[PDB]
């Protein structure tokens, strides 16, 4: 199988910028490369075929170049309608796609506001305890979230979820949920989440003591 | 047979 | 113009069968080959199968060979995908795509449908449990307080969450669901409100789970610590 990889995975840009997405193939596919655009909850749409040929109805700001194993998609003068995820696809041997490149709106770096929520008394009656760390309205999306219970790092008992970019402030919000049994939650005191983000000068800790509030 | 050949 | 409408997506237990349809309009369906392509976070965009214009030549991806069968009925302008012995990894959005009318040595697809969603799990339908994420001193910054609701252990997707029956919409963040190792989904919905309104304004989250016909209202009480 011919493997398709795109670079970068996430491109941050502003309206009017000239941006370029790169696609690479595990072996030569000649010029048999197509580019598609997909918006969330919508279908892919063909943009370019044969590496360089523009599909009818696609604006001329989209241009393509490349042959063999390396290909590029260039948008000259980004428009608001152009913020989406773009996929390359080879059709030389069957059909395989790249992982996708999401073009997002660039804005100033905003540090997250970190809030922590201990489990409710109602859930504890059910036998489970969920601790929620909330990172609110931050940019860029890269952030590191680690859970420490009585200074012991946790592994394999948390799940993260991130929102798509907000339509008004262009920020992201993230949740990290530490899940424990009621009995395991009750044998520890300090529950803390450590947050690393570009907007923070150093890692930030948000903690609580079990049963105090 | 070629899968990427004309299917129309 | 060209229009492709998928249908048939549903929740199915592992090992069972499901049949998808793609109804075509706006083009001479009998003259074009058709593709099935699926999409999911664990799989990206993954080609599934292609069928020639007359229904004879068919090729499949290794991930589905021996289990999925592609067919078509040109008298109905309808494309089919018969999925047998379904697996959890088959869970995805299934698109149907038309082969393009670009004459060259190699061919691909141009127009895609809207997609139909297939979810393969052994889980039973369950309404969600709603727990409060109470505001506290540990959920405050600059006069703003964060509160939310934890919507846990529901199957299948989706759930809708509103706050105060839709009166509160600004500052709301309802996170995408995660699939737990139990096979049940869970999510949380949060909102930031002024700390000064904690004593004056009541806050309630409204969770609806139509697959279970479950509607839940949960008042989030503010903590005095």
């Amino acid at each position: 199988d011919i493997q398709m990889t795109q670079s970068p995975s996430t491109l941050s840009a502003s309206v009017g910028d000239r941006v370029t997405i790169t696609c690479r193939a595990s072996q030569s596919i000649s010029s048999w490369l197509a580019w598609y655009q997909q918006k969330p909850g919508k279908a892919p749409k063909l943009l370019i075929y044969k590496a360089s040929s523009l599909e009818s109805g696609v604006p001329s700001r989209f241009s393509g170049s490349g042959s063999g194993t390396e290909f590029t998609l260039t948008i000259s003068g980004l428009q608001p309608d152009d913020f989406a995820t773009y996929y390359c696809q080879q059709y030389n041997s069957y059909w395989t796609f790249g992982q996708g490149t999401k073009v997002e709106i660039k804005r100033t770096v905003a540090a997250p506001s970190v809030f922590i929520f201990p489990p409710s008394d109602e859930q504890l009656k059910s036998g489970t305890a969920s601790v929620v760390c909330l990172l609110n309205n931050f940019y860029p999306r890269e952030a590191k979230v680690q859970w420490k219970v009585d200074n012991a790092l946790q592994s394999g008992n948390s799940q993260e979820s991130v929102t798509e970019q907000d339509s008004k402030d262009s920020t992201y919000s993230l949740s990290s949920t530490l899940t424990l049994s009621k009995a395991d939650y009750e044998k520890h005191k300090v529950y803390a989440c450590e947050v690393t983000h570009q907007g923070l000068s150093s890692p930030v800790t948000k903690s609580f003591n079990r049963g105090e509030c | 047979p070629d899968p990427n050949a004309n299917p129309n | 113009q060209v229009q492709l409408v998928e249908s048939g997506g549903n929740v199915v237990q592992p090992g069972r069968s499901l049949r998808l349809s793609c109804t075509a309009s706006g083009f001479t369906f009998s003259s074009y080959g058709m593709h099935w392509v699926r999409q999911a976070p664990d799989k990206g965009l993954e080609w599934v199968a292609i069928i020639w214009y007359d229904g004879g030549n068919k090729f499949y991806a290794d991930s589905v060979k021996g289990r999925f069968t592609i067919s078509r009925d040109n008298s109905k302008d309808t494309l089919y995908l018969q999925m047998n012995s379904l697996r959890a990894e088959d869970t995805a959005v299934y698109y149907c795509a038309k082969a393009w009318y670009k004459i060259d040595d190699k061919y691909s697809m141009d127009v895609w449908g809207q997609g139909t969603t297939v979810t393969v799990s052994s889980a039973s339908t369950k309404g969600p449990s709603v727990f409060p994420l109470a505001p506290s001193s540990k959920s405050t910054s600059g006069g703003t307080a964060a509160l939310g609701c934890l919507v846990k252990d529901y199957f299948p997707e989706p759930v809708t969450v509103s706050w105060n029956s839709g009166a509160l919409t600004s500052g709301v963040h309802t996170f995408p669901a995660v699939l737990q190792s139990s096979g049940l989904y869970s999510l949380s919905s949060v909102v930031t409100v002024p700390s000064s309104s904690l004593g004056t304004q009541t806050y309630i989250c409204n969770v609806n789970h139509k697959p279970s016909n479950t509607k839940v209202d949960k008042k989030v009480e503010p903590k005095s610590c």
